[PDB]
C-alpha cells in the first residue's frame, strides 16, 4: 500500500499551480519510490529547454539517510547538461529516468538568499524545499543565467572519470605570456610517477615537434630524483573545449566539432603526430593528450593562467573518451586552507637542534609556508628528508671554513632549540657580519613551562637572556611547539627585545607572564 | 472547535526532549548495570518503567524542578520469609557503587538524582510459585514490558509476549491482547509506607486499561488528563491539596465516555458526567468508592477526606460553567479567551552552530 | 587506566589523525580508525601525513603510519562509513570501550544516537570553531549517546559567527570554499583534546568544557555545571 507521506507529497504536487501529475507512486526492486510529474515555466522558453519538461521524483535510503533527488525523464525530459547539474546520460536499462539530477543544494547568485533559506528535516518539508529549488533552477537555466558575474568558474562534469588517477602540473601567472604565443601548436611532454603514492603522476618538462626542450618545471628535491618518460602530447587551444551550454564532449566526434568551432582540425593534428612519431625513432608512442587553454577564476575577469586537461589517447569514431583528472600544484594553490603572512614566508630560517621541539617547529613552519629552512645539528639529514617529503615546494638544507660561515650568514632568522648554554656562548662569539633576528626557546623541568626570548641585533646578547631565564609526554612537547611557532610568527611580524614566560595549568589552561 | 490552538497548548504543556532522552538513557543504563551486578544477578528478574511517564499523562514541572520517573524492580524473593526492610537493604551496595552521593532512601522507595530527571524505583516480588511463576517471569521479560517508549509513540502496543515493535520505512500483523486468564489474577507485592508489611500492586493492568481507553476514545484520553492536571496546577489557590496524581487520573478515566470526537467536547462531557454522578454523594458530604483496575479489592479514594472531595466538586462546577459558555461561543477570539481563563497564558490566541574538524 | 582500553576514532581528517598519533605515542595501543575518504595534496597543509600517502584511503594510511611508531602498536582500519551495513562490522564495532567523534558532522551524531551498542560506553565529542578560535569538548558515559544535550551545550557556548569573507575557494576551477585553520592551531587543540580525553577517562561522567585561545598566546576555559 502507498504510505501516507507519499500521498501527502502527491497532494502537494497537485496543489502547486506550476506543476501537474497523473501517475501514482511505484516501488522498485531497489526499494526506490518514484513519481512522474511535469513542470512549467514562467519565462520564455529556449531551444535547449522546453516549457513543459517531465521529471521523476525519486526517494530511497542507503544506511540511515533518506535521499531525495529529481531526475529527467528518458523520453520527454531535457537532454542538455547545464551548470549545477550532473551529466545527463541515458543508458540502456529498465530505468525510466536519466542521470542528470540538478544539484539543488548549490546556491547560484540568481537564487535569492531569502528564497534559499535552510533545509528542513521532515520528509514533506524537504520535498517542498527541493521542488521550489527545482523550479528556480529550471527557470534560471531557461534564461541561461545559471552562471553570472561574480560566480566561480566551475569546470564541466566529465562523464566516466576514473576516481583514482590524477595528473599534477605547476602553472603560475608568470607563465601565461610564454604560452600565449603558441596558440595552435603541438609538441611532446614527459611525466614521472610519484613514489609511494597510488595512481598519481606529475608533469616534468615540455618539448617541441622535433624533441627540443623549451620549459622545465621546478619540484622539491624528493620529486626531482625520478625517471622521466616522454609519453604525452600537448596542444594549446584558444578557449575551454565545452559544448553548449556547459556540456563536456563525450565522443570523439563532439571533440572534433568543438575543434572545428574553435578553428582547428583534429584529424590534421593526429596525422601530424603520427608522421612525427614515424620520423623520430626514439619516440615509441604517446599515451596521453593534454589540452591547454587560458582560464579565469571568476566570471567577468580576464584569464591569468593556463589550465591543462588530459584524456587517454580515431577523431571520427563514436567511442567514448576516457578522461583523466588533473590538479594544479602551484605554490599559491597548495595552501588555500590557511597560510602564514608573506613577511615570514620570504625569510631564510636557520634552526639549531634537531631534537624534540626543533623537529616539530620545523614541521609546523614547513606546513604553514616557510619553505627556506636550514637545519644545523643523523638527525639533521632525516629531518631534512622528512621535511622535503611534505609538499611539492619544500626546500630544506642540511648541515670553521669561511665559505661555510658565509653560507650560515646568508640567513635571516636564527632560532635556538637546544637548551644548552655553550651554544648560547658560541652564538654570542660568532661573527654574523650583519643584522639578524635571534630567538631562543626552552622548556622547564617536567615540561611545565616555556622560556621565550627574542632579539634583533648583530650579536646575540647572552647575559640578558640568562638573567631573564633566572628571573616528557608527547602532547606537552606538541603544545609548546605550537606556542613557540605562534611566538616566532609574532616576533617576525614586529622585531624587538621581547621576553615571555608561559605556564600550563592542571585544568588545561596556559598562562603568560 | 479551535483544534489547532488545543494542539499548541498540549505541545506547550508536554515534557521537553532533553528530559525525555535523559530518562530513556537513565532507565536503559540502570537496567544494564543491574543486570551486570554479580551479587544481585540471580535475585533481579526484570526492570521496567511505569508511572505517568509510561502512560503519557505527565506535565512539565514549573521552574527548574526535575520530573519524577517511576521504575519497578521485580525480584524472585520470597516475601513470606523476608521483611521489606531486608529486601530494600539488599540494594544499598549497588547504589553506593554506581551512584555515589546521588541516591537517597525515603518511604518505600529509593530516589536517584540524574542530570535533568529524578528516578524513583520500588522493589517488588512475585507471590506465585511453580509453573505460574515461570509464565509470569516469561511475560515480564518480554518486549512489551521492557520497552521505554510511551503509549503515545506506540499506538500499536499490546500486552502480549508475542508482540514486536512494528517499524516501517515510512509508515505488520496486529497481535491482540493476551487473555485475562494469564495475567489478571496474578498481582505483585510491594512494601508499604512504613516498610512493615507487603501490599498488593498490579500496574500492567493499569497500563493496558489506559491504552485501551485511549484507543476507544480516538487518542484523546491522555491529552484530557494532562489538560485537567494543568488546570488543577493553575487554580491551586482555590483548590484543595488533594486529589492529585493517580487518583485524579482515575476520576478522569471514570468520568469519560467512549467515542470522543474533539477535546472541547470531551472536556464538557467529562465535567458534566462528573457533576451528574457524584451529586448525591456531594450533598451527603461523603466520598466515592472506586475499585482499582489491577486489584479489585482496593479503593483508590482511600486516603481522601470528604471536605477535599466537596471542594474539588465546587471547583469542577465552576470549571464546567466556564467550559460550557466557552464551547457555545462562535467568535474564535472570545472562545479562545474563555479557554485561557482556565488553562492560563499557555493557551495561544488565534539554530545550528558551526563545528569543523 | 586508559592504556588498557580499546579506543575507536571516527574521522581520520585533521584533528583525528593528530589525536590518534598522540594517543599512540603516549601508550594507547589498541585503536580503530573509521573513515571512507581519499587523501589529497591540499589536505597536507593541516595533517599528520605526507605526500607518500596521497590517493589512499585516509583510514588505511593513518593505520600504517600509526603501526610504524612503536613495536607494541596494534591498530585496525575500517573503510566503511558509519554506520556499517554488514552485521559482522557492527559486531566488530561493539567490541570497543571508548568512542571518540572527530568529524564535526551532525549526521554522525544522529547515527551514534540511533546505533545499538548493547552495553555501556564512554562517548567523547571534539570539534573546533570558525577560524579555530575555540574548541568544543563533550563527554558522557551511557548506553546511548545523548545528542540533544550535546547540541544544546554547543549552541549555548559563545563562539565566533561564520563570515564568508574569510572563506577562500579551494582552488582554481572549483566552487566550494574551505574553512580557515593553520597547522599550529590544530596541533594546540589536539594536545588540549588529548589531555581532556585522559581526564575524562580517569573520572567518567557528564562533562562539558569550552576552550578559547587569546592573541597573547594564552588559553582560557569556560566549564559548565550540571
Ligand atoms: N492511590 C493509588 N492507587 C493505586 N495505585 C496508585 C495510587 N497512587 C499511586 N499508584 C500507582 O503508583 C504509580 C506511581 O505513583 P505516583 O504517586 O508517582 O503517581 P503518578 O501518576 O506518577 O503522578 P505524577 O503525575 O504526580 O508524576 C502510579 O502510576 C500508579 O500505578
Ligand atoms: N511507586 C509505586 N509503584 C507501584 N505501586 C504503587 C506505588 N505507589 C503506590 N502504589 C500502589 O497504590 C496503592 C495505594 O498506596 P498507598 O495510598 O500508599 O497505600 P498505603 O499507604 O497502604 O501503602 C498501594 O496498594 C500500592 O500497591
Ligand atoms: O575537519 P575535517 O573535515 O577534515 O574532518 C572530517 C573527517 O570526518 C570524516 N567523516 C565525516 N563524516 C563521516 C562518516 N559519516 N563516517 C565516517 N567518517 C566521516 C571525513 O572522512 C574526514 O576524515
Ligand atoms: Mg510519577
Ligand atoms: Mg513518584
Amino acid at each position: 500500500q502507498v504510505p501516507a507521506e507519499l500521498q501527502a507529497a502527491l497532494t502537494l504536487i497537485n496543489n502547486d499551480p506550476r506543476m501537474r501529475t497523473n501517475n501514482a507512486w511505484a516501488l522498485s526492486a531497489d526499494k526506490r519510490w518514484s513519481l512522474k510529474f511535469t513542470a512549467e515555466l514562467s519565462v520564455p522558453c529556449s531551444s535547449f529547454m522546453p516549457d513543459n519538461s517531465v521529471w521523476h521524483l525519486v526517494l530511497w535510503q542507503e544506511e540511515t539517510l533518506i535521499r531525495i533527488e529529481v531526475y529527467p525523464d528518458k523520453s520527454e525530459g531535457i537532454s542538455a547538461t547545464f551548470q549545477h547539474q550532473n551529466y545527463n546520460f541515458s543508458d540502456a536499462s529498465t530505468r525510466e529516468w536519466t542521470s542528470g539530477n540538478p544539484a539543488l543544494e548549490n546556491t547560484p547568485t540568481v537564487f535569492g538568499r531569502n528564497l534559499w533559506g535552510l533545509e528542513p528535516e521532515a520528509l514533506l518539508d524537504r520535498i517542498s524545499w527541493r521542488l521550489s529549488r527545482l523550479l528556480l533552477w529550471i527557470d534560471a537555466a531557461a534564461q541561461e543565467k545559471l552562471a553570472t558575474t561574480g560566480d566561480a568558474v566551475e569546470l564541466p562534469a566529465f562523464p566516466d572519470q576514473s576516481p583514482f588517477t590524477v595528473i599534477g602540473f605547476s602553472e603560475q601567472i608568470d607563465d601565461l605570456p610564454f604560452w600565449a604565443s603558441k596558440t595552435g601548436e603541438w609538441g611532446f611532454a614527459s611525466s614521472t610517477g610519484l613514489p609511494g603514492a597510488h595512481g598519481t603522476l606529475f608533469l616534468r618538462e615540455f618539448l617541441d615537434n622535433k624533441g627540443k626542450l623549451i620549459r622545465t618545471t621546478k619540484w622539491s628535491p624528493f620529486m626531482r630524483k625520478g625517471a622521466r618518460t616522454t609519453n604525452a602530447v600537448w596542444s594549446v587551444l584558444p578557449t575551454l573545449p565545452v559544448l553548449a551550454p556547459w556540456q563536456a564532449p563525450r565522443t570523439w566526434q563532439e571533440l572534433s566539432h568543438c575543434f572545428a568551432q574553435c578553428g582547428l582540425s583534429l584529424p590534421d593534428l593526429f596525422s601530424d603526430i603520427g608522421r612525427s612519431v614515424r620520423a623520430l625513432r626514439k619516440q615509441r608512442a604517446p599515451g596521453l593528450l593534454l589540452l591547454g587553454f587560458p582560464l579565469e577564476n571568476k566570471i567577468g575577469d580576464e584569464p591569468a593562467r593556463i589550465h591543462w586537461l588530459a584524456l587517454r589517447l580515431q577523431p571520427l569514431s563514436q567511442e567514448p573518451i576516457r578522461w583523466v583528472r588533473t590538479q594544479n600544484w602551484a605554490a599559491d594553490q597548495l595552501r588555500t586552507r590557511g597560510e602564514a603572512a608573506n613577511d615570514i614566508r620570504s625569510k631564510k630560517v636557520l634552526i639549531i637542534g634537531a631534537g624534540s621541539l626543533g623537529s616539530m617547529i620545523a614541521e609546523n613552519l614547513m606546513r604553514i609556508g616557510v619553505v627556506s629552512q636550514g637545519i644545523l645539528d643523523n638527525k639533521a639529514a632525516a629531518l631534512v628528508e622528512h621535511l622535503n617529503r611534505i609538499l611539492p615546494d619544500a626546500s630544506a638544507r642540511s648541515f670553521e671554513s669561511e665559505v661555510a660561515k658565509n653560507s650560515l650568514r646568508q640567513y635571516d632568522v636564527i632560532i635556538d632549540c637546544t637548551g644548552d648554554d655553550g651554544v648560547l656562548k658560541s652564538l654570542a662569539a660568532f661573527d654574523w657580519k650583519s643584522e639578524k633576528i635571534f630567538i631562543s626557546l626552552a622548556m622547564t623541568w617536567r615540561a611545565e613551562g616555556l622560556f621565550a626570548f627574542a632579539a634583533s641585533e648583530t650579536s646575540f646578547p647572552v647575559t640578558d637572556a640568562s638573567s631573564r631565564f633566572n628571573a616528557a609526554r608527547a602532547d606537552d612537547v606538541q603544545l609548546w611547539a605550537a606556542v613557540g611557532t605562534k611566538f616566532i610568527c609574532r616576533v617576525v611580524s614586529a622585531p624587538g627585545r621581547i621576553y615571555e614566560y608561559f605556564k600550563q595549568m592542571p585544568d588545561g589552561t596556559v598562562e603568560k607572564e | 472547535e479551535l483544534q489547532p490552538q488545543f494542539n499548541e497548548f498540549l505541545a506547550n504543556i508536554r515534557p521537553t526532549d532533553t528530559q525525555k532522552e535523559d530518562w530513556k538513557s537513565g532507565a536503559r543504563t540502570l537496567r544494564e548495570r543491574l543486570k551486570n551486578f554479580e551479587p544481585l544477578k540471580e535475585i533481579v528478574v526484570s526492570t521496567f518503567l511505569q508511572g505517568s511517564i509510561r502512560r503519557s499523562t505527565a506535565i512539565r514541572p514549573l521552574g527548574d524542578k526535575r520530573p519524577d520517573v517511576d521504575i519497578v524492580v521485580v525480584t524472585n524473593l520470597d516475601h513470606t520469609r523476608m521483611s521489606p526492610t531486608d529486601a530494600m537493604d539488599l540494594f544499598i551496595p549497588f547504589l553506593e557503587k554506581y551512584y555515589p552521593g546521588k541516591w537517597e532512601t525515603q518511604g518505600r522507595s529509593f530516589g536517584i538524582t540524574l542530570s535533568y530527571v529524578e528516578l524513583d524505583l520500588v522493589i517488588t516480588a512475585i507471590p506465585e510459585s511453580g509453573a505460574e511463576k515461570s509464565h509470569l517471569e516469561q511475560l515480564y521479560k518480554s518486549e512489551s514490558v521492557l520497552t521505554v517508549n510511551s503509549l503515545e509513540e506506540q499506538t500499536d502496543w499490546r500486552l502480549n509476549k508475542s508482540w514486536t515493535p512494528n517499524t516501517g520505512w515510512l509508515s505488520s500483523a496486529q497481535v491482540e491482547d493476551a487473555p485475562a486468564s494469564e495475567w489478571k489474577a496474578h498481582p505483585l507485592v510491594l512494601p508499604d509506607r512504613e516498610k512493615n508489611e507487603w501490599g498488593r500492586t498490579h500496574p500492567l493492568a493499569q497500563i493496558r486499561w489506559t491504552a485501551e481507553k485511549n484507543r476507544l476514545c480516538n487518542g484523546h484520553y491522555i491529552n484530557l488528563v494532562r489538560a485537567v492536571k494543568w488546570w488543577r496546577q493553575q487554580n491551586s489557590e482555590d483548590l484543595p491539596k488533594y486529589p492529585k496524581g493517580y487518583p485524579l487520573e482515575h476520576l478522569i478515566g471514570n468520568a469519560l465516555d467512549n467515542g470522543t470526537t474533539s477535546m472541547a467536547q470531551g472536556l464538557v462531557q467529562l465535567m458534566d458526567t462528573f457533576l451528574s454522578r457524584w451529586a448525591a454523594i456531594y450533598n451527603q458530604k461523603s466520598k466515592p468508592w472506586l475499585s482499582d483496575h489491577g486489584v479489585a479489592e482496593h479503593d483508590v479514594m482511600a486516603r481522601l477526606t470528604a471536605e477535599d472531595f466537596c471542594s474539588f466538586y465546587e471547583g469542577i462546577a465552576s470549571a464546567a460553567e466556564i467550559a460550557r459558555n466557552a464551547l457555545a461561543s462562535e467568535e474564535p477570539q472570545e472562545s479562545a479567551q474563555l479557554w485561557r481563563q482556565l488553562f492560563g497564558s499557555k493557551f495561544p490566541l488565534p539554530q545550528k552552530t558551526g563545528r569543523f574538524a
